[PDB]
């Protein structure tokens, strides 16, 4: 519900 | 609890400007990359507009660019979509998106044609059909029933049309025992919200 | 860009069988931290996106255990190991490695059923419709399976082109089956210098294909 990733790698 | 809440969308004329937002919460806005995806129906994820954590760089597909603007605010967390000189294949669904995470998307409209209630007519008749013909009206979105709700087993109502005209059409059926075709009544029940139109159209045969 | 493309791109599945979905980049999807950013997507119908797998091989929260992903570089498979019916929808593989955000096709994956034939029913336009100036003619198949059909419309013999459209049915939830809808429009003119009004259906179900028809003023 509440867990945010680290998607695109340009977000090192 | 992520949350990606779009708003701005609706009926536009060809030409003409629309600006999609995009509420977002629930994380820390200003550390991810944001996009805007469209889909048309029975279509594929078409990507519209990127930008990155403070945007910063941008990219957009020759399909929009020049015409379409992403823009971020990191204070507000809201995302932007500046829509210029709108065509017919802007139509489509366009949804707020994370990557990791989807908006319930807003619909966009690319057409000129006004607000029309639709005329009904009837789709005369072991197993007997027929059905309610609901055409020319404008915009999306259409309720059919029948019998007040109590019909519903064998119902088909089929997606929209978009005619020539820029009318949309779509028809309501229903199979049942070709023995009730005198010991039952059947009428469609339509509802067009937009122009504000009920209609109870009986169906006999002949 | 980055292309991503899948195969099969339709996928009926008998329930109770697994399915499997290939998906393939034009370039490697290892980023520079060695991680490989492939992503798998599932869209029931009626619905937004929702991520399934990311990075490869790791289960999105609520995901059950029937899905799973595997894969390096250029080739990724996803993996259900027993279809089930709420299971259905399209599924996207996705890169985000490079720039643009790239999706494949899109596999829709359906419930397998034993072939059905349509029953077909013509319509001929209302007293009502053809007072205001226009003749719709509109054709019904109803309830088939699969979805692949053709219909064509004979007007006095003569096949017509151009001046119909169609539209579909999704995959009813009881019994699997397809319904389709056939419109022929013409001017109110047009419709009264001719007589014989013909909708033919082609269906894997039929063995030979099957006509329904009118004639105009009975």
């Amino acid at each position: 519900h509440h867990q945010k990733l680290v998607f695109f790698a340009e977000d090192v | 609890e992520v949350q990606l809440v779009e708003s701005g969308g609706g009926l536009v004329q060809p030409g003409g400007s629309l600006r999609l937002s995009c509420a977002a919460s629930g994380f820390t806005f200003s550390s991810y990359g944001m996009s805007w995806v469209r889909q048309a129906p029975g279509k594929g994820l078409e990507l519209v507009a990127s930008i990155n954590s403070n945007g910063g760089s941008t990219y957009y597909p020759d399909s929009v660019k020049g015409r379409f603007t992403i823009s971020r605010d990191n204070a507000k967390n809201s995302l932007y979509l500046q829509m210029n000189s709108l065509r017919a294949e802007d139509t489509a669904v366009y949804y707020c998106a994370s990557g990791d995470y989807w908006g319930q998307g807003t619909t966009v409209t690319v057409s000129s044609a006004s607000t029309k209630g639709p005329s009904v007519f009837p789709l005369a008749p072991g197993t007997a059909a027929l059905g309610c013909l609901v055409k020319d009206y404008f915009p999306e979105p259409v309720t059919v029933s029948w019998n007040s709700g109590a019909l519903t087993s064998g119902v088909h109502t089929f997606p929209a049309v978009l005619q020539s005209s820029g009318l949309y059409s779509l028809s309501s059926v229903v199979t049942v025992p070709s023995s009730s075709l005198g010991t039952q009544t059947y009428i469609c029940n339509v509802n067009h919200k937009p122009s504000n139109t009920k209609v109870d159209k009986k169906v006999e045969p002949k | 860009d980055i292309v991503m493309t899948q195969s099969p791109l339709s996928l009926p599945v008998t329930p109770g069988e697994p399915a499997s979905i290939s998906c393939r980049s034009s370039q490697s999807l290892v980023y520079s931290n060695g991680d490989t950013y492939l992503h798998w997507y599932l869209q029931k119908p009626g619905q937004s996106p929702q991520l399934l797998i990311y990075k490869v091989s790791n289960r999105f929260s609520g995901v059950p255990d029937r899905f799973s992903g595997s894969g390096s570089g250029t080739d990724f498979t996803l993996k259900i190991s027993r279809v089930e019916a709420e299971d259905v929808g399209v599924y996207y593989c996705s890169q985000s490695t490079h720039v643009p955000w790239t999706f494949g096709q899109g596999t829709k994956v359906e419930i397998k059923r034993t072939v059905a034939a349509p029953s077909v029913f013509i319509f001929p336009p209302s007293d009502e419709q053809l007072k205001s100036g226009t003749a719709s003619v509109v054709c019904l198949l109803n309830n088939f399976y699969p979805r692949e059909a053709k219909v064509q419309w004979k007007v006095d013999n003569a096949l017509q082109s151009g001046n119909s459209q169609e539209s579909v049915t999704e995959q009813d939830s009881k019994d699997s089956t397809y319904s389709l809808s056939s419109t022929l429009t013409l001017s109110k003119a047009d419709y009264e210098k001719h007589k014989v009004y013909a909708c033919e259906v082609t269906h894997q179900g039929l063995s030979s294909p099957v006509t329904k028809s009118f004639n105009r003023g009975e």
